[PDB]
DNA sequence: GCATCCGTGAGTCGAGGG
DNA sequence: TATAATGGGAGCTGTCACGGATGC
RNA sequence: CCCUCGA
């Protein structure tokens, strides 16, 4: 899964080769689909979703 | 700062330790003008050991002094500098009784004056660089070929 | 303290290409003025330059032909944002300006880690580089699409925040 | 009095002229300049020496007639057809009405 | 330290 | 991004000397009024207005593109100073 | 609606009144009520009693004082800038000793600042606040040596600027050292001059082993009390000559001089306590038939050694502990500089008592008030105690009156404070809020007084406690001092009661601040109530148990920064503390007594009371306040409505039928929305502004003045030269823009016109004028124009011109011209809200209905906050609120949740069913089944443990509904929200940081007197400061051409930014710019200090930068 | 799929420290003298402190905030004297020519002092990456020149070879055995750290080495 | 030319007098009814230069 | 060679008010 | 322009680190 | 400059 240090990886990478012109179109797509997604995913906070384990 | 999770590249540090070590305490005078105790410039005491070893002289015996960040800023060459950064008072004292050029060698003093910096679009490296096109650059071509 | 500069209110810019900021209208309109004078005297918007500025002077005054004359201004031109404290040099980018209306000025996503800013009510200062040397300075140097990484570490600091994390992670 | 540092950072400078008034001065000269081409050497020269654009001061009739060897009647007469030359000009490119605030 | 103390023990001289 | 920026850092040995190009190419377009350009016709940067495409005014956005053009010549005493004005003020009157 | 109420916990006593601290202090201090021959010796009585008699005619003595009525009320001195002040007259006789002449006269000392009815007041028509100061507590005090384990530093303190901290330590070489004015002495030479005798010091102190010895010294039991004190005068006066009376004077003036040494009331008191002594007076020694006398020295000194020694019974003092900090109130603060101000009048008076005729001398001669005005006046100008009030809405007036500085006249000086000062002491319990203080650098120097909390007479703050005799409660309360507090162990305030008895056999108590458990036998105390432990903002946030603290700060905080709203409402979410917040902030009106409504206005309302009297009550009615907010009070009854005593009669600023409303209960949904509430930025419906939800009256004011000058006199015309009728057009005959027209930027308020300048006009100038045949007019355009971004209606105009009855102003000016002008802001883009938890954010992006997240039944959420927000910030307040806000929603009531005593989940849980009733059986009722697309959410959240598989779709979602989440659906799709999301109602206040205030910009403008760089300040249509960081910014980046123009092209250098200008007007490229002149001013100031500063070309020859101006 | 649990775990938002508070216990917390208390909060967020929790917890809030407050004027005061020493540092010519350099470990001594063992990879990152080789090195077959700048696969490479023990410590060029005056050269500098390539001379180094330990001033606790 | 270098030294007092345009002899800045520079002031316009351009 | 008094420092921008 | 008149009066405190001279 | 308030 995609996540914090994998796309920090990913632009560096693409730095490295492929130059910042590219790499800052791929941020700007990552940064697009991103909250795309975000928006639709169902991503909320209500109180049952901090959940207590019995184990405590 | 790794306790603190910042990655920070070391030589930066190494700048700053540099500008630290950046002077030394004459332990002999040797065949010199300078006096024991006398704190200078290591680059300056290196460029006065060449001079004396060339001239057949006793070079400067002399002692790395590593001072605090502060002492080391308040202690630079351009006066500029060390009056704008603190302890005006004492800096310019000194600096008016010994007569100090300031050469406006680093970013400070030509800030001051107002002038373009000696770094980046301001370094003498790249700031006389020239461009012409190849018809006005065939044009003074044939200027030259003629005389 | 300095002429030719600004300041308000940063908001989220998420349609903002990295390059771009949103500058409200009558900022622009103020901090590039001169050029604004010269174009509307280029074009038959005014006879003279100090007609056009006691056009201007009154906001009532104010035609719509004047707004695509600064847009025509504004072209290929950047401002410098910068937002306070300054504690690298990332604290000041360089962005190719959009004219917004609304009196808020609009800062791309991926950029705010830099300058440390959220939108809790952060404000921010505008600056107009002037010379041709200003301004190609800022293009070349100082745009934010020119610098990705971090000079302190060398890992990516335009990169991918939470809200973008979130929806690429799930 | 007051102290000034009790409180001059809101005290602005009056003396000096604004970079806008320099060149609202600037673009006057060069446009009084412009008006004065349409007219020959010799009007616009008494037109420039009897409003002081030369040597800073206002010569008088006998003065700009001596200079240019003619009588004090006929050098005002020269004044007097250039400024009309120069109203029919103006109230033709409408130019320099701006300047008159 | 204090010139008007200083005046004072001068004037108290005479 | 400018376009074609890393071709642009490949040229230069500072990435200062090449803004001090890039900047001094468009002070000369701006002051011989574009006609010293070495663009062709069809590659002129240009700007969409309300009634349609018109020459970009920006000199900056010239300069770089004229730059990756290859037909331009920079370095350090390729001329003398006050020759390369008489030049061009010769070729392309001011 | 039907407000539910929560909580077990029934109050004994109501909040006192909060208003009190600074109301009864200064009620104290002025004692105006009081027949003068029953006064107390407090106040500024006590001035009084401490300056005079003034001797050396020979005597002026002090009779009595009375004030009399204010030359004006309180509106009428907010008009006409004036202050809210009481004359103040006192009744003195001069009595010559020789003669026994007696002439008695009263004589007028000047005014005094009123306290208004709110506990503020009004200095040149501002609203003023007078902080509390908080301090050490005077006394003897015994704290650690740092340096030297083992030994200790007694420490007597009398009140600031009443004498001065004497030290007693015990030096390493064994004697006993004292320390005043940083001079180390032996005390055994002090102890002398107080006539003790080897023999009692000897048996008073010898129980001590090895520590009297330090103590006794030979040559100075060789001499008596005469010549011991002589040489302590030597010691301590260098070069003075040692005379005995003035050896006497100094010594007596230091120690038993009460007009100059004065512990507290407290600091007796303290000391009494602490030492187990007596005090006679409020002195460290007395001066008694021609021998000085002790009280406070011998028995400190017998502490000290017995807390050396480690005998029992002494301990070491806690000086942050509150019963060893005291707070200063208003009228402590304003009686000292009452004092000092009499004691300059008293210099005064001895100084006319010198000079002039002996025979003929009246008390209205001698006394010249002057000094004591101008204390008074700096006291309440420009004090660091005495604030500008805040206004913006009520409740911030009642906090600023309810703060506690560290700060001020003899308090703390910043960056000198530590930590300890900063920190909340385990005495802060009841007292002092541990949430309520400023982020960044005032933290823990400002504070807010606890909402149970009390200051009594000595200053100390006190917290109500009730008594547990064997297990049960009574409704007896004592209110403690900290020293008080520790004595008892005082259980918790949810300890639970069945009746009056402890019903559990294991309690939470304190001892000391440590928390314990204890038995029911055990409990001597109990709180009042959670309340007592937070200030008035931190008790006005629900849920405040499931807030972080610091969130719960930020919360508490921006409460005061809401701005009043049109149509503002009190929360659906309550703590029940926002009614009396309104009552004791005197915001809204209340009925006096029992009686029948008569008339009903916008403007006034008219009561029949029981009595038959008829009192008219007039409603303020869009009053500017301090922040420009508006003030206006709207009638809440009907003509002929029966009203009892305490009922609403007009709802004030920010007040919803007597509850507090600082913002507005909108429709929330928790979820992310296309990057555009991206780092706590908002996103909002347009429907909030289409019914004006928060939307706001703001005032501001304009004026000018018209002052005459030598080249002529300045004066208001509509005659304005080279400006048209259409500039003309709203300006009256006088030149006044008319009431009712709408001002934009450039548009005049006043028309003004000044006499030129003397005028040497430039030979173009001259020319110009021969062309177009104009005479050059006397005048020029003065007048008062809309700044840039400002405008609205012109609502009132106040003129006041000299010649006029009851109108004369400054030296010079003719006449003063007001301009009121107000506008309705709707909220925009930048704009700041926030929710009572900390949540604060941005308005990024307003949507049109169609765009909105919306319900099934087709009703669209208000705002969206992203809940990326909560997790790190850790404040679940605003969830559970939202819960609630929901269930509300649909049964449509409101709730009242105490602190730690509110709603818990199960009861929300209930309420949340009984709404999902209403929410779908509706629906189920108006013949429509599950959507689709619901289907797909229930299986999504099926797949999420969200709900029990099997069940049917409206249990499934009645599930979702109970934890608070209802199916979403996209607006610009129709496709539904993959996931549930919660939604409810969340009350959210519209902050005073507006965009429309803080957008500026600036091409070019003023430029400063010396620098010649631009001004600051928007008002001054300044440029941005490019400081150090933004040079250190520039440089790194390497842009030398982009900083040396902000070095130069834009601020100092005159030629360039001239040249600059000039050159982009014409379409040219900027020139190189020369030197900035600042840089020239540096070099002209550095030859004033004799220090020759050289530029040098690099052949070391000088180069002038002046360009031979400053050559001879 | 939880949401705490998405967002913890992506790096969108929160720590496990947090997200405890939230579910599990708050936790222990300090008296005002730095000393601990004895009993913790047992609640969390979703139940509810008491009111006696509550001020206990107040006490490390209003620490922390004062600690912030206090700390944020010595950072800055400190970067001001950072940029005044470096400030005259820049890059003024591609290599003064110096045999001297340093030898950056990729070991260090165990605190047991039994052996020594492989430094943290992030550590020996910081101090290789971006660098310029002093002396030619060989190792798992591969020949790392003097004179190259080295790429993060350089030193993920050199770390292989330490772990295969053919390499204990790299030579690289550095600033502090710079011969340039009045600033430093090309090759001893190494990388422009934000265009991952050479620095470009000209470059103001000592301002950014000044930023780059200033920034992250108000974060060291 | 252009600058290079900045000096800082010792003024003598014959240097100040160089500097000097006039001696200040009176404590004396602007008359109370007229405004303007007192004759051998501080503000004096025989020695610091004129107030008007050109006047 | 070791204590003690004296001078100098102690984040930025922004707003508002007096 | 003349009785004689002859040594002032506000004080004010909860920091810390460094250099430097000053005093056992 | 002081206070307060933002970042
Ligand atoms: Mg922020
Ligand atoms: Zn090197």
């Amino acid at each position: 899964p995609q996540e914090k240090n994998s796309l920090k990886d990913l632009v560096y990478q693409a730095f490295l080769r492929l130059g910042m012109e590219k790499t800052a179109r791929l941020l700007d797509a990552l940064k697009y689909y991103g909250f795309t997604f975000s928006t639709t995913s169902g991503i909320t906070i209500g109180i049952d979703d901090a959940v207590i384990p019995e184990e405590k | 700062y790794r306790a603190q999770g910042v990655k920070l590249h070391d030589k930066h540090i190494e700048i700053v330790v540099r500008q630290m070590m950046k002077y030394v305490e004459v332990t002999d005078p040797g065949d010199s003008r300078l006096l024991e105790g006398q704190v200078l410039e290591k680059w300056d005491v290196e460029a006065l050991n060449e001079r004396l070893i060339a001239e057949g002289k006793t070079p400067v015996a002399w002692k790395p002094l590593l001072m605090g960040v502060t002492k080391s800023a308040l202690s630079t060459k351009s006066w500029l500098s060390a009056a704008s950064f603190q302890n005006t008072t004492h800096v310019l004292t000194e600096a008016a009784i010994a007569g100090k050029k300031d050469e406006l060698i680093g970013l400070k003093e030509n800030v001051i004056l107002g002038r373009l910096i000696p770094a980046g679009t301001g370094s003498d490296f790249v700031r006389f660089t020239q461009v012409v096109d190849q018809k006005t650059l065939k044009a003074i071509e044939e200027a030259r070929k003629e005389a | 303290r300095v002429d030719y500069s600004g300041r308000s209110v940063i908001v989220v810019g998420p349609q903002l290409k990295l390059h771009q900021c949103g500058l409200p209208k009558r900022m622009a309109l103020e901090l590039f003025k001169p050029f604004l004078l010269k174009k509307m005297e280029e074009k038959g918007i005014a006879p003279n330059v100090k007609a056009a500025r006691r056009m201007l002077e009154r906001q009532r005054d104010i035609k719509d032909e004047v707004w695509d004359a600064l847009e025509e201004v504004i072209h290929g031109k950047v401002v410098l944002l910068n937002r306070a404290p300054t504690l690298h040099r990332l604290g000041i980018q360089a962005f190719q300006p959009v004219l917004v209306e609304g009196q808020s000025i609009q800062l791309h996503p991926l950029v705010c880690e830099a300058f440390n800013a959220d939108f809790d009510g952060d404000q921010m200062a505008v600056h107009v580089p002037l010379s041709s040397f200003a301004q190609a300075e800022a293009r070349i140097q100082m745009l934010s699409a020119h610098n990705l990484l971090s000079p302190a570490s060398g890992e990516p600091l335009a990169k991918p925040s939470r809200d973008i994390i979130l929806g690429l992670y799930y | 009095p007051v102290s000034l540092e009790t409180y001059g950072d809101f005290i602005p400078d009056e003396h000096l002229p604004s970079p806008v008034d320099a060149a609202t001065q600037s673009l006057l000269s060069e446009e009084l300049e412009k008006a004065l081409s349409k007219l020959s050497e010799r009007e616009a020269m008494v037109l420039k020496l009897r409003k002081g654009l030369i040597d800073g001061r206002e010569h008088t009739l006998e003065e700009v007639g001596a200079f240019f060897g003619v009588t004090r009647e006929r050098i005002r007469q020269i004044e007097n057809k250039a400024l009309r030359k120069l109203k029919y000009h103006e109230s033709r490119t409408r130019k320099l009405r701006d300047f008159l605030d | 330290s204090d010139p008007v103390r200083q005046y004072l023990h001068e004037i108290g001289q005479v | 991004a400018e376009p074609g920026i890393d071709k642009l850092f490949g040229m230069v040995d500072s990435k200062y000397r090449l803004t001090v190009v890039v900047a001094k190419r468009a002070q000369q377009l701006l002051r011989h009024g574009f006609k010293n350009t070495v663009l062709e016709p069809e590659e002129r940067p240009k700007m969409q207005t309300l009634e349609g495409l018109f020459d970009d005014p920006n000199a900056v956005t010239w300069a770089m593109k004229e730059l990756l053009t290859g037909r331009l010549v920079f370095g350090e005493n390729l001329v003398p100073e006050d020759r390369l004005q008489k030049e061009m003020e010769r070729l392309y009157p001011v | 609606m039907e407000i539910k109420r929560f909580g077990r916990i029934r109050e004994v006593i109501p909040l006192p009144p909060l208003t009190e601290i600074q109301v009864e202090s200064y009620r104290r201090a002025l004692q105006a009520d009081v027949p003068p021959e029953k006064r107390e010796n407090v106040g500024i009585q006590a001035a009084f009693r401490e300056t005079f008699p003034i001797e050396e005619g020979l005597v002026l003595d002090f009779l009595e004082y009375r004030l009399g009525e204010p030359p004006f009320p309180q509106d009428e001195c907010r008009e006409k800038d004036l202050t809210y002040q009481a004359p103040l007259y006192a009744r003195l006789q001069l009595i010559h000793k020789d003669t026994g002449l007696i002439k008695e006269d009263e004589v007028f000392l000047g005014h005094i600042p009123l306290m208004t009815e709110d506990g503020s007041f009004i200095i040149n028509g501002a609203d003023r606040v007078i902080v509390s100061q908080i301090h050490r507590s005077p006394g003897v005090y015994f704290t650690p040596d740092p340096a030297r384990p083992g030994r200790y530093i007694a420490s007597i303190i009398p009140l600031p600027k009443r004498g001065p901290w004497i030290d007693l330590e015990v030096e390493p070489n064994g004697v006993v050292s004292m320390k005043v004015n940083k001079r180390k002495f032996p005390l055994v030479l002090l102890l002398r001059v107080l006539g003790y005798d080897q023999e009692t010091l000897a048996r008073e102190l010898g129980a001590y082993g090895e520590l009297v010895q330090g103590l006794m010294d030979e040559s100075v039991f060789a001499m008596r009390p005469e010549e011991a004190l002589i040489r302590l005068f030597t010691l301590l006066r260098p070069g003075d000559p040692p005379k005995r009376d003035k050896a006497v004077a100094y010594v007596y003036g230091l120690i038993a001089d009460p007009r100059r040494y004065d512990l507290g009331e407290a600091g007796r008191y303290k000391a009494e306590e602490k030492l187990g002594i007596r005090l006679s007076g409020r002195t460290l020694a007395r001066f008694e038939d021609g021998e000085f006398k002790d009280e406070v020295f011998l028995p400190t000194l017998r502490y000290l050694f017995a807390l050396t020694a480690g005998v029992p019974g002494h301990e070491v003092d806690d000086i942050d502990h509150l019963g060893n900090r005291r707070i200063r109130t208003v009228g402590e603060l304003m009686t000292d500089q009452f004092r000092v101000g009499l004691a300059r009048l008293a210099r005064g008076v001895r100084e006319r008592m010198l000079m002039g005729s002996e025979d003929s001398l009246t008390p209205a001669k001698l006394v010249n008030s002057r000094p004591l005005e101008a204390a008074i006046r700096e006291f309440f100008s420009r004090s660091q105690l005495s604030q500008f009030k805040d206004e913006t809405n009520p409740l911030s007036s009642l906090r600023h009156k309810r703060r506690i500085s560290a700060l001020g006249p003899g308090g703390l000086t910043r960056e000198r404070a530590g930590f300890d000062v900063r920190d909340v002491h385990r005495t802060h319990y009841g007292r002092i809020c541990p949430v309520e203080t400023p982020e960044g650098a005032n933290i823990g120097l400002i504070t807010s007084l606890a909402a149970y909390a009390r200051v009594d007479e000595l200053g100390f703050i006190r917290t109500p406690y009730r008594r547990v005799v064997g297990g049960v409660v009574t409704d007896e309360v004592v209110y403690m001092t900290a020293t008080e507090e520790d004595r008892y162990t005082i259980a918790q305030a949810n300890t639970p009661l069945e009746g009056n008895r402890i019903a559990a056999e294991r309690v939470v108590a304190r001892r000391k601040g440590e928390p314990v458990i204890v038995s029911p036998e055990e409990v001597e105390f109990m709180d009042v109530s959670p309340k007592q432990v937070f200030s008035v903002n931190t008790n006005l946030i629900p849920f405040l148990e499931h807030d972080d603290a610091n969130r719960a700060l930020m919360g508490s905080n921006m409460q005061t920064q809401a701005v009043p709203l049109i149509r503002a409402q009190a929360p659906v979410v309550m703590t029940g503390l926002e009614e009396r917040v309104v009552r004791d902030s005197l915001a809204a009106l209340y009925a006096e007594e029992d009686g029948e409504v008569a008339k009903v206005d916008g403007n006034r309302i008219v009561v029949r009371y029981e009595d038959g009297r008829l009192v008219e009550y007039p409603l303020r009615r869009f009053y500017r306040s301090n922040q420009g907010t508006a003030l206006d009070q709207r009638p809440r009854v009907v003509v002929g409505q029966r009203v009892r005593k305490g009922d609403l009669l007009a709802d004030g600023p920010a007040s919803e039928n007597g509850f507090l409303a600082l913002g507005q209960n909108v429709l929330v949904a928790i979820m992310p929305f296309d990057g555009y509430n991206f780092e706590d930025a908002i996103v909002i419906s347009e429907e909030l502004l289409k019914r004006d939800f928060y939307t706001s009256i703001h005032i501001e004011r304009y004026e000018i003045e018209a002052r005459d000058t030598k080249l002529g006199p300045e004066r208001i015309t509509r005659d304005i030269p080279h400006l048209s009728e259409a500039a003309l057009r709203d300006l009256d005959e006088e030149g006044v823009v008319r009431i009712g027209a709408e001002v934009k930027p450039g548009d005049i308020l006043v028309g003004r016109t000044s006499f030129k300048g003397e005028s040497e006009p430039t030979p173009e100038e001259r020319l110009l004028r021969s062309i177009f045949g104009e005479k050059a007019r006397d005048v020029k355009d003065t007048s008062l124009r809309v700044p840039p971004g400002e405008g609205g209606i012109v609502v009132r105009t106040v003129r006041l011109r000299r010649g006029d009855p009851g109108v004369e102003l400054k030296p010079g000016v003719r006449e003063v011209v007001r301009v009121y002008v107000a506008q309705k802001r709707k909220l925009q883009v930048g704009d700041k809200l926030a929710n009572r938890h900390g949540n604060k954010g941005v308005v990024a992006k307003i949507l049109p209905v169609e765009d909105m997240p919306h319900l099934p039944d087709g009703t669209p959420v208000d705002v969206i906050l992203n809940p990326l927000g909560v997790p790190s910030r850790m404040n679940l307040g605003q969830i559970l609120e939202t819960h609630l806000g929901l269930a509300g929603y649909f049964l449509g009531q409101r709730y009242i949740s105490p602190i730690f005593d509110g709603a818990k989940e199960p009861e929300i849980k209930e309420l949340l069913a009984q709404a999902f009733e209403v929410y779908f059986g509706k629906r189920k009722g108006e013949g429509f089944g599950v959507d689709k697309r619901e289907v797909e959410v229930l299986r999504r959240a099926e797949k999420l443990g969200l709900v029990t598989p099997g069940k049917t779709p409206e249990e499934q979602l009645k599930e979702l509904f109970l934890q608070g989440k209802v199916v979403l659906y996209d607006g610009r799709t129709g496709e539904p929200i993959e996931g549930p999301i919660v939604v409810g109602q969340m009350f959210i206040m519209k902050l005073y940081h507006m965009v429309e205030d803080k957008m500026h910009a600036r091409s070019t403008g003023p430029y400063s007197l010396i620098t010649q760089q631009p001004l600051g300040g928007k008002a001054q249509f300044g440029g941005q400061r490019f400081g150090e960081m933004e040079v250190w910014a520039l440089e790194a980046y390497g842009a030398a051409h982009t900083l040396q123009e902000m070095l130069t092209l834009k601020s100092d250098d005159i030629e360039g930014r001239n040249a600059a200008y000039e050159a982009i007007i014409k379409g040219e490229d900027v020139p190189e710019p020369s030197v900035p002149e600042s840089f020239r001013v540096l070099v002209k100031e550095l030859q004033a200090l004799a220090l020759d500063v050289q530029t040098l070309d690099e052949k070391d020859n000088p180069v002038d930068i002046f360009e031979g101006l400053a050559s001879k | 799929f939880n949401p705490l649990y998405v967002m913890a775990q992506s790096g969108a938002r929160g720590n496990p420290q947090q997200i405890r508070q939230l579910c599990g216990l708050r936790g222990l917390m300090q008296k005002p003298s730095g000393e601990t208390f004895e009993v913790p909060v047992r609640s969390s967020f979703r139940e509810g402190l008491t009111v006696l929790e509550y001020f206990i917890s107040s006490h490390g809030a209003r620490k922390g905030g004062a600690d912030t407050a206090l700390r944020t004027a010595d950072s800055g005061y400190l970067t001001r004297k950072l940029v005044d020493v470096t400030h005259e540092i820049v890059v003024r010519e591609a290599d003064c020519g110096t045999t001297n350099y340093i030898s950056v470990p990729l070991f260090q001594p165990d605190e047991v002092t039994r052996s020594l063992r492989l430094r943290k990879r992030a550590d020996i990152e910081a101090g290789l990456y971006g660098r310029v080789l002093a002396r030619e090195v060989e190792v798992l077959g591969v020949r790392l020149e003097e004179g190259r700048y080295l790429s993060m696969d350089d030193v993920h490479l050199l770390i292989k070879a330490a772990e295969a023990g053919e390499i204990q410590e790299v030579p690289v060029r550095s600033p502090l055995t710079c011969q340039t005056r009045y600033g430093v050269c090309q090759k001893c500098y190494g990388y422009d750290l934000s265009m991952a390539r050479p620095v470009s001379i000209g470059e103001a180094v000592g301002i950014v080495a000044a930023q780059s330990i200033g920034e992250p001033g108000t974060q060291l606790t | 030319k252009e600058v290079r270098k900045v000096r800082i030294a010792l003024a003598s007092p014959e240097k100040i007098r160089s500097w000097s345009y006039g001696e200040v002899e009176k404590p004396e800045t602007i008359n109370y009814r007229t405004l303007k520079p007192e004759r051998d002031g501080l503000f004096d316009e025989r020695i610091f230069g004129p107030i008007k351009d050109y006047e």
